[PDB]
């Protein structure tokens, strides 16, 4: 769902 | 580097955003730079969805460091002013994290 | 949708504004002494004459620069697209704001 | 000179 | 001189066209690239609604020297056919009177 | 209709 | 409708396209081969390695240049752009181009 | 590296 | 009036500054606007060539009114600042100054 | 590489070409480009002046491979048509010699 | 420098 | 003229 370290 | 794409039509309104690559800043797993804006993007988006009725056009690659946000209704207040908010908060990391995020209109 | 088509030229002057398109209607009144008020403001205030065409039905006006370099008639016009652009920031809807 | 709904 | 201001988005086709102006080369009732440009812009759009299905949004100023022509529908290739040869039929008069009628791009 | 000395 | 987005920075090199929506859709198929094609052509017929992002889901795709001097892909971004165009011109309906 | 039916 | 082309590219840097023209504001020798724009640009180039590794290419007319300043390494973030200083001084001038100077951007 | 900036204005007329850079084909006193460019220049700018009224303002850089030319009477059609003829004739070279020169519009 | 360059 | 200018 949201990945901290996406970016 | 981390580059954040950003079209404003000429009304002021944010039809694309594209945040693509990586910051570079940590190795993965403890990048800050990397948190920093994966937090904004993914909340943002939350946002928009679960507090206006608008539904963005949204593609992203699994493996990551690829995002693309696409304005379907622009005259959408909220969403517009959330995607400003996002844009002044990733905005925030530029100012300290030149090298890591870039921020780049139309 | 009123439709606000507004030229600049290399410059940073602006040649050309067009409004048309309609918006008891207020963003239409609101739209329409903007633009009214700042031609009087040209043409009583300023040594430009600019020029001028119009339909006679409404919906339709057409602004053309003469004097690109009268400082005067320039900053009227960036008022008055200040002033639609105010108006736009609250009724999205009902005006486009364009830059050619 | 003004008309306030020709717009 | 008359002025043709037209506008192309970026697939070529013509969303505006206005001209403006009056020709200057003769006087009232007697002006050649007057009557070639009234002749071409008044056939055109005759012609676009007599022989498309396309309604453009047209304005113009009684008093001459001023018309207006803005598409509906970009996706009628006939009516674009038809604003092509308009465009290069007022093209062809500003070939031989450059000093008259001038045709301005986006 | 058409004017021929419009422009 | 496909929209294509196509950068060109100052030195007229295309730095980034992107393709995204959908069009036996025989616009797909068209825009598909000619995409993948021209990927499939930088990378096997030149020295660049774009950056490459997409959607495993479809409808998204995103070239990025690395080198803006290499001028034999700068030829083939140029021709896979002619040949969307191509397309475009008889199914204006379903794609759209894009100029930033 | 192809799918046909991607667009 | 001097004229000051920018130029700015798709990343935020700026390529090209142009200075041309002199400001006609004096006679030469007692020119205000002139030694205002003068002075800015000639430290702001000082500078980046005493403060930063940035070594940019730079043409100027003997005696002429003519100076251009093009980035090499659009990257040094130093030099960068540096012009945006030097616009920001130059832009200060115009906004009291209007009649002497024209910044104009891309 | 040479360098050609070249501005265009709303009307069609080119205001402003920039020639910038050395062509770097051989080295100086046997390059072609840079001999090809440089005819195609000096000779322009020589037509100009010899065959009609327009007097551009001219800047260079004594000896540094750049020359900016900036209209006067944007209005002189003699002027512009040299122009044209004088950028046609550096896309001529362009065309064949894409590595050494380039052309870039606005 | 030359302060009246401009 | 110069030639070689460019
Ligand atoms: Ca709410
Ligand atoms: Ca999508
Ligand atoms: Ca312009
Ligand atoms: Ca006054
Ligand atoms: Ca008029
Ligand atoms: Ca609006
Ligand atoms: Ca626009
Ligand atoms: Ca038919
Ligand atoms: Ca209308
Ligand atoms: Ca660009
Ligand atoms: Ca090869
Ligand atoms: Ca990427
Ligand atoms: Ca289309
Ligand atoms: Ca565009
Ligand atoms: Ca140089
Ligand atoms: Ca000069």
């Amino acid at each position: 769902k949201l990945n901290l370290q996406f970016f | 580097m981390i580059t954040v794409d950003i079209t404003v039509n000429d009304e002021g309104k944010v039809t694309d955003v594209i945040m693509d690559g990586h910051a570079d800043h940590g190795e993965y797993g403890h990048d800050i730079v990397c948190a920093g804006a994966s937090a904004v993007l993914f909340g943002s988006v939350n946002a928009i969805i679960g507090l206006t009725s608008e539904r963005p056009d949204i593609n992203y690659d699994d493996n990551g460091g690829h995002f693309h946000i696409r304005s379907v209704d622009t005259n959408n207040d909220e969403a517009q002013l959330i995607l400003q908010t996002m844009l002044v908060s990733l905005q925030t990391i530029e100012e300290e994290y030149n090298e890591n995020i870039r921020l780049n209109y139309k």
